[PDB]
């Protein structure tokens, strides 16, 4: 998997694979590849989350190019059944994306999670 | 706002974000039409104290008083050897405004529907209770 | 002798200096200012100018590696002669190449020789009697752009533009095949207006005219390679009782020609989408598994570019060529469009009913997983498998869904 | 490879000498180093001679000059004929030195000698360094005396382009003519013309 | 050359002048820029919007900060 | 803004090769190498000369950091017509183009660019550009491309890396001429985020300085782009 | 070969020309003169292409490309022929139809 770049640390995917549950259940997480894609052309995500045991991974190779073209942080987690899991699914999910929202209960670790994956960039 | 209510009482998810849309390219347009003045700081590097207490903007550019204010298009001096008119150009300036009053308006209504229609979407709904979809 | 190895684009220059130590002197940027002093300290010993753009570009890759080309090994043999003699180049790693090659040479790599680097490098156009910096210049610029290529991996078979002019080449090609064929229907109309209820073709339209110049050869004259046994019998009773006027053979003659305009441009037509089909297996192999060439061709077409579309999400990939009736539909609270230009491809063909609906949605779906894989895939081979696999599971969702 | 480490030696050592000051050298002859032209086909060695002879004309000035009249010769005929710049400064370097010093020397012989010499390869001369090259060897020499057998040098040739329908080589002619006498100033314009029309009356006096 | 004489300094002081003058009628009234500049900073705020990345700066900052 | 139907008066800029479009709104433009076409959407200007139909390339600030600086006022540009230009972290031609339009038919521009991906649109616009030489190289290595640059007069370098004051040390050593340009746009985010940013800028000035080069101004460039400058200077060997 | 397209502005020509010169790799002094017959060498061209193809940024382009080309150049080349044939045949027919207009 060496073109998935970067990809989040033990530690970090912690506090990625926590927010997006909180995220979920607040439904403020856009999850699947082509979900993502429409949140990145509407400009409403705060970063995407990508699976780098993805097979064949190339199918979410394409969101990142979308997003440094957008400005928007991104970064992979090792596991996509994992995601699916954090997601609050019963299928793996490859891709998912945080939705914009400045109002939301859970506004302050977005960012700090944000923070920490434009670090990571 | 009334026009808010109106539109959210009578239009649909489908119809408001295309809307958002064309405005979003279109103030993008309108904003790579528009240019505006510096605020940009900028300082200058000298040898010598004394070239630095004799040093004046008139000097370094090889320009005039008049030009020195003008940092967008300081000729040197050597190269120099319409209400209606500024009124359009606000008209831009402000013609794009209400695309970034009406962009946010709009931005807000479908904000609004999208609460709504989760809100009508099956779930537990405790607020929504931690439980795994099928 | 103090000898330096210059690489130049348009060949490699070996210059001998005057001074063996010419690298232990601390005035060499003074020595060096002018075009003078660097022709009398620095003498030309051998060049060799590269044959083809070609072979510039692996000697150019030689030196980007490190490595020795066959074409420096016998130009550096030549100076052989020359015993105990000074090697100076810019290259640590060339210069550890030079040395394993073991000539009788004292290879010499160090921060002072950037300085003669400097200097020569600012007169090359001097120093090389007979090229001019335009030359050099356009050299230098030719062998750029063939070294872009190849670090970028750009193959001829792998562009995906050819499609884009080859489709609205084919577009353009059938429009005047029409034009031409409607006009040899009125002219040799004239001569014989039934025809044309009877045939439809414009080809067998026009191949009927160079069989038969005239209606009288239309009782002993032949077309059953053209036409079926029931419809030939037709055009041979319309002759005898046709109400169009004789024309000379001055007439025929051109109206024959341009029935031969009109199977020629038929030829070439099957040809270009002959021509069409073997880019699409090379560039987007297992996009046309899925959907189709004519299709894939008209896919790429619509977006302009692969990564384009690549970067285009399935659901757009469904409604991509129904948008007035989408805008049109989404501004007036009707219904969508739920097919777009993937109504055409084959495998929306077998749905039926509302299933074709549920296809458009799978099919798009999986388009955008065998074009991604088309598109961003570095070293992909062009064999289509993720597109036959992707094929197989849309057509046992079919087959569930249709029973 | 002899010679060629022998003519930079001399170079090295004449820079050594002038740095010294020496006023003249009395058995120092160049009929050895004008035969070396002559002799050595290699244009470096040329070019190198060239400037060889360019510093001896401070050294021993008029006394290594009796025959320097040659150089100008081959260089009017084989130095400015190669398009390379490396000749066009021993070129420029060699009449910014030597010509000055064949005045410093029946003074009009030998001028308009030069002139003939590089005169007669007009034609020859590269159009960007032609402009440039006669510009020099005007300035040189004493332009108000030597403008006049300039204009009358290029009155013959375009005069022999129309008698030869040498349309476009005769407008070449005007251009370069008026080009060169651009530069001049406007004292120097008008008594090259009278001296081109004292020409003319000479030969009219001729006939 | 710098052989300006008394005379031809003035000449050219009033180029520098009559040219000055002129671009003054280009560069618009002040008036307007008045209220040009107001719309125009709002203009910025939102398309740049950057509101997030200033707080960021201070998160950052006061997270890295020793608490006592 | 600018519209097909307004009408607009084009005038030199301070600088050689840089055009202002008077009218409603006042435009920074550059001469086109290709008219004709715009390389990245740009509006184009379109005048009659004597008569010749010259056309123009709209240069926005907001894309081009360069084009950031101009509008901020910097004193002294090495970019100029007849000029040969070495430019680092060549992305695509978004600048390029208007750099090659600047120099003109006698410069040259050696872009240079690391990724695969935007260096496959950049050699597509060196096509339509004859003076533009595209390096797909990464920087921190000059020694590798010194086959195919000459000198260069100023080294432009918009490298958002840590290690960018090396990259610029490299190559001005390797091909930047004697008291030659250098022209540095700096965002302190990517080499030290946690300090404010005028302590980040004060630092690469003595890095540039302990590669002899003598800073001369420098353009922090708000309000299109936060957190950034440009820094001048100019290279004395001796 | 973009050069090439400028260099030959009369579009029949630069068919003819590139149905010979199909790959601007292959350059001979005898395919110098095959071109130099092409046209004429008062344009200079001939010297011109021969330069240009050694030095070009034309990316080359597959053997089934460059099939398509000279076959479709070929395509335009017969219709410059015959647009020349119905040309004559038009003139003829006028002349037998109304003589005097």
């Amino acid at each position: 998997n060496p073109k998935a770049f970067p990809l989040a640390d033990a530690a970090l995917t912690q506090q990625i694979l926590d927010v997006v549950q909180q995220a979920a259940n607040l439904r403020q997480l856009k999850k699947g590849a082509n979900e993502a894609t429409k949140t990145l052309n509407r400009g409403i995500s705060e970063f995407i989350i990508m699976a780098a045991d993805c097979e064949p991974i190339e199918i979410l190779l394409h969101l990142p190019l979308l997003c440094e073209d957008k400005n928007v942080p991104y970064v992979f987690v090792p596991s996509r059944v994992a995601l699916g899991r954090a997601c609050g699914v019963s299928r793996p999910v490859i891709a998912a994306s945080i939705t914009t929202n400045d109002a939301s209960a859970i506004k302050t670790q977005i960012y700090a999670v944000k923070d920490k994956i434009e670090t990571l960039l | 706002s009334m026009d808010q209510v109106k539109l959210l009482k009578t239009q649909d998810s489908n119809y408001v974000r295309t809307l958002r849309q064309i405005e979003l390219k279109k103030l993008e347009k309108g904003a790579k039409q528009l240019m505006f003045k510096s605020s940009g700081n900028h300082t200058i590097f000298v040898d010598s104290r004394e070239k630095m207490n004799e040093f004046t903007p008139e000097k370094f550019f090889n320009t005039t008083s008049e030009m020195v204010n003008r940092s967008e298009n300081r000729l040197t001096k050597d190269q120099l050897a319409k209400e209606s008119l500024d009124k359009k150009k606000l008209k831009k300036f402000k013609q794009v405004k209400q695309h970034l009053q009406r962009e946010t308006q709009l931005k807000q209504v479908q904000q609004r529907m999208d609460a709504q229609r989760e809100l009508l979407k099956k779930g537990s709904k405790k607020k929504w209770k931690k439980q795994r979809k099928r | 002798m103090a000898y330096v190895l210059t690489e130049t684009s348009a060949g490699y220059a070996l210059l001998k200096a005057s001074d063996k130590k010419i690298y232990k002197s601390s005035s060499l940027i003074q020595d060096l200012d002018s075009s003078d002093k660097v022709l009398k300290e620095f003498k030309i010993a051998a060049f060799s100018k590269f044959n083809s753009a070609a072979n510039a570009l692996e000697e150019a890759n030689s030196i980007i590696e490190g490595k020795v080309s066959s074409q420096l090994e016998k130009l550096l043999e030549e100076i052989k002669k020359d015993k105990k003699s000074t090697l100076i180049v810019s290259e640590t790693k060339l210069a550890n190449a030079i040395n394993k090659l073991g000539l009788n040479f004292n290879v010499v790599s160090d921060a002072v020789t950037l300085d003669i680097y400097r200097a020569i490098k600012e007169y090359l156009p001097e120093l090389l009697p007979g090229m001019s910096d335009n030359d050099l210049s356009k050299m230098s610029l030719g062998l750029a752009h063939s070294i872009g290529r190849h670090k970028l991996k750009f193959s001829a078979d792998k562009v995906d533009v050819m499609i884009i002019q080859a489709i609205a080449l084919l577009d353009d090609l059938d429009k005047e095949l029409n034009t031409y064929a409607m006009r040899c229907k009125e002219w040799y109309g004239w001569h014989f207006p039934e025809l044309a209820k009877i045939v439809t073709d414009s080809v067998a339209y026009a191949r009927i005219i160079l069989t038969m110049g005239i209606r009288s050869k239309a009782s002993e004259t032949d077309l059953s390679e053209i036409l079926p046994e029931e419809i030939e019998e037709r055009v041979k009773t319309a002759a005898e009782v046709s109400m169009g006027t004789e024309i000379t053979q001055t007439d025929l003659d051109n109206i024959n020609a341009l029935a031969e305009q009109i199977v020629e441009f038929a030829a070439y037509r099957e040809q270009l989408s002959n021509y069409l089909s073997a880019r699409m297996k090379a560039i987007a192999p297992n996009l046309t598994q899925l959907v189709g060439e004519l299709v894939g061709a008209r896919l790429i077409a619509h977006s302009g570019s692969l990564i384009s579309l690549a970067k285009s999400p399935a659901s757009t990939i469904q409604i991509l060529g129904a948008e007035k009736a989408l805008f049109r539909a989404l501004k007036t609270k009707h219904d969508t469009p739920k097919y777009g230009l993937l109504y055409h491809a084959s495998l929306v063909g077998q749905a039926t009913g509302k299933n074709k609906g549920k296809i458009a949605r799978v099919l798009a779906a999986k388009a955008a997983v065998s074009l991604r894989y088309d598109a961003l895939a570095e070293d992909r081979d062009d064999s289509g498998d993720i597109g036959l696999e992707s094929r197989a599971k849309v057509e046992n969702r079919l087959s569930q869904l249709e029973g | 490879y002899a010679q060629e480490t022998l003519i930079s030696c001399t170079l090295n050592t004449i820079t050594y000498l002038k740095e010294h000051g020496c006023t003249e050298l009395t058995n120092v002859r160049a009929d050895i180093l004008v035969s070396a032209i002559r002799n050595s086909a290699s244009p470096q060695v040329q070019n190198k001679l060239l400037l060889v002879i360019g510093s001896l004309a401070t050294l021993s000035s008029e006394v290594i000059l009796h025959s320097v009249m040659p150089i100008f010769t081959f260089m009017g005929a084989h130095s400015i004929r190669q398009d390379d710049e490396f000749t066009t400064k021993v070129v420029e370097r060699t009449i910014l030195t030597v010509v000055p010093a064949l005045i410093k020397n029946n003074e009009k012989e030998e001028m308009e000698f030069l002139l003939l010499s590089f005169t007669t390869a007009l034609q020859h001369v590269p159009r960007h360094r032609r402009v440039k090259l006669f510009s020099t060897l005007i300035k040189t020499l004493d332009p108000v005396k030597a403008l006049g057998s300039f204009l009358f040098l290029i009155a013959q040739q375009y005069s022999s382009a129309l008698v030869n329908f040498k349309i476009g080589e005769a407008r070449i002619l005007i251009e370069f003519i008026k080009a060169l006498l651009v530069d001049l100033h406007v004292n120097e314009e008008l008594s090259g013309l009278n001296d081109l029309l004292d020409i003319i009356k000479l030969l009219t006096s001729s006939k | 050359e710098g052989t300006l004489t008394d005379h031809e300094r003035k000449y050219l002081n009033k180029l520098i002048k009559r040219n000055s003058q002129n671009l003054r009628s280009w560069d618009l009234e002040e008036e307007v820029r008045d209220e040009l500049e107001d719309i125009q900073q709002s203009i910025l705020k939102d398309t740049v919007s950057t509101a997030n990345t200033d707080r960021s700066k201070r998160r950052r900052f006061k997270r890295k900060q020793f608490k006592e | 803004g600018a519209r097909g139907g307004a009408k607009v008066v084009i005038e030199p800029h301070r600088h050689a090769g840089v055009y202002i479009a008077r009218g409603k709104e006042d435009l920074l433009v550059t001469k086109n190498m290709a008219p004709g076409e715009s390389v990245y959407g740009e509006k184009r200007i379109s005048v009659e000369e004597p008569p010749t139909k010259v056309e123009y390339r709209v240069w926005n600030p907001f894309r081009s950091k360069l084009a950031a600086g101009i509008m901020g006022g910097l004193d002294e540009l090495f970019i100029a017509p007849g000029k040969k230009v070495l430019y680092l972290g060549a992305a695509s031609g978004t600048s390029v183009s208007h750099v090659s339009d600047v120099v003109g038919p006698e410069g040259v521009v050696y872009a240079v660019e690391f990724s695969h991906r935007p260096g496959r649109e950049l050699i597509s616009m060196a096509k339509k550009r004859p003076n533009i030489i595209p390096i797909i190289e990464d920087a921190r290595h000059p020694q590798k491309y010194r086959m195919l640059i000459g000198m260069v007069d100023c080294v432009f370098a918009d490298v958002a890396q840590p290690d960018q004051a090396r990259i610029i040390a490299l190559n001005s050593h390797m091909f930047l001429k004697d008291q030659g340009g250098v022209v540095i746009s700096i965002k302190a985010n990517c080499i030290d985020s946690t300090v404010d940013a005028e302590t980040v800028f004060a630092r690469e000035v003595q890095k540039l300085r302990e590669e002899r080069i003598k800073p001369l101004e420098q353009l922090t460039l708000e309000p299109y782009e936060r957190d950034h400058c440009i820094v001048v200077g100019r290279y004395m060997r001796s | 070969f973009p050069e090439l397209a400028k260099l030959v502005p009369d579009n029949y020509t630069f068919a003819k020309l590139v149905l010979f010169i199909k790959d601007k790799a292959s350059l001979n002094d005898d395919s110098l003169h095959d071109l130099a017959a092409l046209l004429n060498e008062d344009s200079g061209i001939a010297q011109r292409v021969i330069d240009n193809a050694r030095i070009s940024m034309g990316q080359d382009i597959s053997e089934t490309d460059m099939e398509n080309v000279c076959v479709f150049a070929q395509r335009v080349a017969s219709l410059a022929d015959y647009r020349r044939q119905l040309y004559d045949y038009l003139c003829e027919k006028m002349h037998t139809v109304a003589p005097n207009l």
